[PDB]
């Protein structure tokens, strides 16, 4: 049977007791969800190929398992390997034993290695605990380093390979140098224990960790796709998210409905088929109009007895648009075919037509003693041997050179007088090699001039129309499609680009020859994973694919058999962004979630159709419907009816904004030179960039100092919270700092500075050139500033950003905040206890979230991670050789002598220089946007907290009443009050009432009606009072408007 | 329309003379160099004579050369080869060979017979 290696394939490529930070490694890694071959019974275990990687894991009830034997032939013929367990000590033998079909010491031979260590462990992990044991092994050969891993992983589900995780660290090794291909299992069998076999791959893990130096995370690349969030996405505990995976991307889609069906013509045939060509002397010279041959059909034709090409391989057929082609036709001698080469040596090669010392695309020849040679012998051609003007290349000397000097004894007139260069050539159809007339031309090309768009006269989006071979062996290394094109033409031949080097194809007068580039098959990979945590079901998106075309590298299937990797699913769908191999496309249209594209999302509930349905969509698949924000909540036409609120609701959020880097300067020289005479002198010689960069870095340093200061010096002088915390019935209980607890952060803030993932990319971390100068305001100084913040916010008024803090209550502070938002302070003087209950209870439950909601603060953590990646990609770029023999400095200083050392170190520096300048420019972009963030943080604090701004969707949604600041390591949290009326109940009104012939309108109120009477109330609070002349005004007379009615005023 | 139609050739008894004409009917004749060629039955073809482009130089054969007489006429655009001084060694079909433009130029091939 075939069982996935769900979490099997992850291990330690080398010595790393890492902790909780993100790093990648590139070695021979077993694919995830890799199907494993079972061998439980004979029905013992057939021999298998090594495949440059194999996996094993034992699931035994009791101690049975013996060792194995490794080698090419597993026989005395070839150097082999042995693995034996003595239950006392393990040994490894590289020995050559006679191959026994069934095992253990058949014949000891050539035992070059010996080793003793503790035996590889076994049972009572299988029996004593009443569970059993899963003993994973990792077998690898890289540079002969026999990479042996193991541990125990007890499980109780022996049905198949279950979930659950364990690390993998090395055991022993040998410096073999063996070429390992095949292997056997030894044990001293219809029903033997169950195990696995998983074939590995040379891949690139990223490794994340716990705090105890143990593995926790890695992913797959072009297999599992579930646990292929990538081969690098840093976590088993991924969330529901679209994760681009690998560069074997896609094949095409459908398109809009225009269609070519137009072919044109042009008489090129004479250029090669004019059965009466010119003599080799008078090499005929034609260039022709828009008409070509499918030089693939010229390549694969046996009509040409000589298909010789100087410069272009004949397998580069489609993208050939060549600017100028000069056709030069001429007869040949039977033995001159080899002599056809640019810059050759001989009589004719430079004395009848010379191709110069440069490439000549293709020169095409074939014997034609049938169409030319006659029974009397074709009799009409010549050859000029060595008695002429030496023939500069591309010269048709049609001159009759009777003499060269007319007097010299060499040729002249003395001695030889009747000599003449025009020596004629003859032959016969049946003569043999040496004088066989091959039909020979010259095809010389030009370059560097072809701006156009009509190297595409083309159309017909398709799936594909022809066999798998050579659709488009261009878009170099090639792939594509072929079909027919549709346009008219003009005298140019052979060249154009669609736009600016988008070379497409060479058009037909007869053939098919289409690209508009027929695909490089396309770009897109968008594997869906909902997370290993709450799911184990997978699907894959293929952006911009015809789903009938088996998207990835059409039915590549050169990999392990996997329903997703081996694309054959009928559970598919076609979006705008291509096929959805693991889909169950539905039209339910819930809220959007993990997105696919153009309006396709996922993540339904666990009982959509079946009990087997899970929280992840459509167990064993993934359903991706059409996106919607939901449905309508239409609002209607009120002429004067007032759906007036009598109650209201509030909620509280989290607002998260970084306010600095992890303050970092970079001594540019020390970063680069590392206090080295070589680089110190070398950079003193080289430019002044580093000085400017260090200036910029000091600027950003004092910048985050200024950001911290501005976010935490909005008030000139500090205000401690009140001693007794009994604010007009409004409990807070969580945001005031600790009165005497260590670090004096708020209870919320204690829980934050601790709940922040105290690794926080682990970044307690200066290595080289680095530094972390700590900020101006110490963490406790930020805390004290938050104290000032709450002191002003709930203790002084609208005014602690307005200078000195006052000594004023919050009962009446909230009274004046009601008073100044447009609804009188009747609200709390009625309901101070009730609004206090709502407000403080909500604020309390919000901290329950901020305690449970890890990663909901993903922006400060995100920026910590971006600086982490900044320094990390920085150091890995420091680990970029960039033109030397290695990325190290000192070795290649000493490995090579003075000139080589200095030039290689020059390259090393210049490259790492450029990398640092790119880092600092990206860091300055980040620093400008995070300056914007710091100004925005100070601005939220100021506007929303220090007073109360009118800003909308800046601190909450809508009714802005006040606001609250918080703190963090390098960012800040924020929460601010959001007020919303509710309970709409309809009530009639009117812009005017007729009474005593005058028009009556209110000052602050509206003429509300309850069905038969009319009152004046406010428009977020329905308070019934009689309409009189003390709270209203009367003026003029009833104007022209809809709604004049009775019920006069008092 | 530059297709060379050869003419003038025909039966000639030994000791006579013949005028030879050849036309690229509807296109140029003048500055194409003329070079006739004799092909003997049972033997190999042999160089006879030719002309220059300018017309001023009637560059005849290597041996005794005054036998053959050549000229160009613009007014009718064909050769005027006044053959003379026969030997029985000229019974052959000849080639117009207007080497200008396309060198080995032909398309009919006119035959002159040097009869007895």
């Amino acid at each position: 049977a075939y069982t996935n290696s769900f979490t099997r394939g992850v291990y330690y490529p080398d010595k790393v007791f890492r902790s909780s930070v993100l790093h990648s490694t590139q070695d021979l890694f077993l694919p995830f969800f890799s199907n494993v071959t079972w061998f439980h019974a004979i029905h013992d275990n057939p021999v298998l190929p090594f495949n440059d990687g194999v996996y094993f894991a034992s699931t035994e009830k009791s101690n049975i398992i013996r060792g194995w034997i490794f080698g090419t032939t597993l026989d005395s013929k070839t150097q082999s390997l042995l693995i034996v367990n003595n239950a006392t000590n393990v040994v490894i033998k590289v020995c050559e034993f006679q191959f026994c079909n069934d095992p253990v010491y058949s014949s000891a031979n050539n035992c070059t290695f010996e080793y003793v260590s503790q035996p590889f462990l076994m049972d009572l992990e299988g029996k004593q605990g009443n569970f059993k044991n899963l003993r994973e092994f990792v077998f690898k050969n890289i540079d002969g380093y026999f990479k042996i891993y193991s541990k125990h992983t007890p499980i109780n589900l022996v049905r198949d390979l279950p979930q659950g995780f364990s690390a993998l660290e090395p055991l022993v090794d040998l410096p073999i140098g063996i070429n390992i291909t095949r292997f056997q299992t030894l044990l001293a069998t219809a029903g033997a224990a169950a195990y696995y076999v998983g074939y590995l791959q040379p891949r690139t893990f990223l490794l994340k960790y716990n705090e105890n130096g143990t593995i926790t995370d890695a992913v797959d690349c072009a297999l599992d796709p579930l646990s292929e969030t990538k081969c690098t996405l840093k976590s088993f505990t991924v969330e529901k998210g679209i994760y681009q995976t690998s560069n074997f991307r896609v094949q095409p889609t459908e398109s809009i409905v225009r269609f070519p069906n137009i072919t044109n013509l042009c008489p090129f045939g004479e250029v090669f088929n004019a059965t009466r060509f010119a003599s080799v002397y008078a090499w005929n010279r034609k260039r022709i109009s828009n008409c070509v041959a499918d030089y693939s059909v010229l390549y694969n034709s046996a009509s040409f007895s000589t298909f010789k090409c100087y410069g272009v391989s004949p397998t580069k057929l489609n993208d050939l648009c060549f600017t100028n082609v000069y056709a030069d036709s001429f007869v040949i001698r039977g033995d001159e075919v080899r002599q056809i080469a640019p810059g050759q040596t001989g009589k004719i090669a430079d004395y009848n037509y010379k191709l110069p010392d440069d490439f000549t695309g293709c020169v095409i020849a074939w014997n034609s003693n049938n169409l030319d040679s006659k029974v009397g012998g074709n009799y009409n051609y010549l050859y000029r041997l060595f008695r002429k003007s030496n023939l500069k290349p591309f010269e048709r000397d049609i001159s009759t050179e009777i003499y060269q000097a007319g007097s010299t004894p060499c040729n002249g007139v003395e001695g030889f007088n009747c000599y003449f260069p025009l020596q004629s050539y003859g032959f016969q159809p049946t003569n043999g090699v040496g004088y066989q007339p091959y039909r020979v031309v010259v095809l010389s090309f030009e370059l560097l001039h072809a701006p156009a768009t009509v190297c595409g006269p083309k159309k017909s989006t398709n799936l594909v129309k022809n066999k798998c071979v050579n659709f488009n062996f261009n878009g170099l290394t090639g792939t594509g499609v072929l079909t027919e094109s549709n346009k008219k033409f003009l005298p140019f031949q052979q060249f154009g680009r669609d736009i600016a080097d988008t070379t497409d194809a060479v058009r037909d007068p007869q053939t098919l020859e289409i690209l508009d580039i027929t695909p490089c098959s396309f770009g897109g990979v968008s594997v869906i994973t909902p997370g290993t945590n709450t799911s184990n079901q997978v699907a894959v998106l293929y952006q911009d694919v015809n789903c009938t075309e088996v998207p990835v590298a059409i039915h590549a299937d050169q990999l392990t058999p996997t329903w997703r990797v081996y694309s054959t699913g009928s559970n598919v769908f076609q979006t705008r962004a291509g096929c959805l191999i693991g889909a169950e496309h539905v039209n339910n249209s819930y809220e959007c979630d993990i997105p696919i594209g153009a309006g396709i999302c996922a993540s339904y509930q666990t009982q959509t159709n079946s009990p087997r349905r899970a929280r992840s969509v459509a167990s064993q698949s993934i359903i991706a419907y059409t996106m919607s924000l939901g449905a309508e909540n239409s609002v209607a036409y009120s002429n004067n009816s007032i759906a007036i609120p009598t109650n209201f609701t509030i909620s509280v959020t989290t607002e998260i904004l970084p306010v600095s880097m992890t303050k970092t300067s970079v001594d540019c020289t020390m970063y680069i030179c590392g206090d080295s005479t070589e680089c110190s002198n070398l950079l003193l010689q080289y430019g002044s960039f580093c000085t400017q960069l260090n200036r910029a870095l000091t600027g950003i340093a004092v910048e985050q100092d200024k950001n911290t200061q501005e976010v935490f010096a909005q008030v000139k002088q500090i205000y401690k919270t009140p001693p007794i915390k009994d604010f007009g019935g409004f409990n807070f209980s969580q945001i005031l700092p600790d009165p005497s607890k260590p670090s004096k952060r708020s209870f919320i803030e204690d829980l934050l500075f601790n709940k922040v993932t105290l690794a926080d990319a682990g970044f307690i971390q200066k290595f080289n050139g680095l530094t972390v100068l700590p900020p101006l305001l110490t963490d406790e100084m930020i805390a004290q500033y938050t104290s000032a913040l709450l002191a002003g916010t709930i203790t002084s008024g609208w005014t602690f950003g307005a200078g000195a803090a006052l000594q004023i209550p919050f009962a009446m502070q909230m009274a004046y905040r009601f008073n100044g938002i447009g609804v009188t302070q009747n609200v709390l003087y009625e309901n101070q206890k009730l609004i206090a209950n709502q407000f403080n209870s909500a604020i309390g439950k919000i901290q329950d979230s901020l305690s449970s909601t890890a990663s909901a603060l993903g922006k400060l953590q995100d920026v910590v991670n971006q600086n982490a990646q900044a320094l990390n990609t920085l150091v890995k770029q420091l680990s970029s050789n960039f033109g030397a023999i290695s990325s190290v400095l000192n070795d290649i200083l000493s490995r090579l002598d003075k000139v080589e050392a200095e030039v290689q170190i020059d390259r090393l520096i210049t490259g790492r220089l450029q990398s640092l300048q790119t880092y600092v420019t990206q860091q300055l972009i980040r620093a400008a946007e995070i300056r914007a963030s710091a100004n925005l943080a100070a601005t939220k604090m100021s506007e929303c907290v220090l007073g109360q701004s009118k800003r909308v969707d800046f601190c909450g949604k809508g009714y802005h009443l006040m606001s609250f600041p918080q703190s963090a390591p390098h960012g800040v949290v924020f929460l601010h009050v959001t007020y919303v009326p509710a309970q709409e109940k309809n009530f009639t009104t009117a812009p005017a009432i007729c009474h005593d012939g005058k028009a009556h309108f209110p000052r602050e109120g509206v003429f509300v009606s309850n069905g038969t009477h009319w009152f004046v109330t406010q428009r977020n609070f329905y308070e019934p009072q009689i309409i009189t002349t003390d709270n209203t005004f009367v003026s003029g007379n009833c104007d022209v408007v809809i709604g004049i009615v009775n019920n006069t005023v008092y | 329309e530059v297709q060379l139609v050869e003419s003038g050739g025909g039966q000639v008894e030994t000791g006579g003379s013949l005028r030879l004409s050849c036309q690229a009917s509807g296109s140029t004749f003048s500055d194409y160099v003329m070079a006739w060629f004799r092909q003997r039955p049972g033997k190999e073809r042999e160089f006879v004579a030719t002309i220059s482009r300018n017309g001023g130089t009637t560059t005849y054969g290597s041996s005794v050369k005054g036998r053959f007489t050549i000229s160009r006429d613009n007014a009718k655009s064909t050769v005027y080869l006044q053959m003379n001084s026969l030997k029985p060694e000229d019974t052959a079909v000849y080639y117009c060979y207007a080497v200008g433009g396309d060198g080995d130029s032909w398309g009919q091939g006119t035959q002159v017979t040097v009869s007895s």
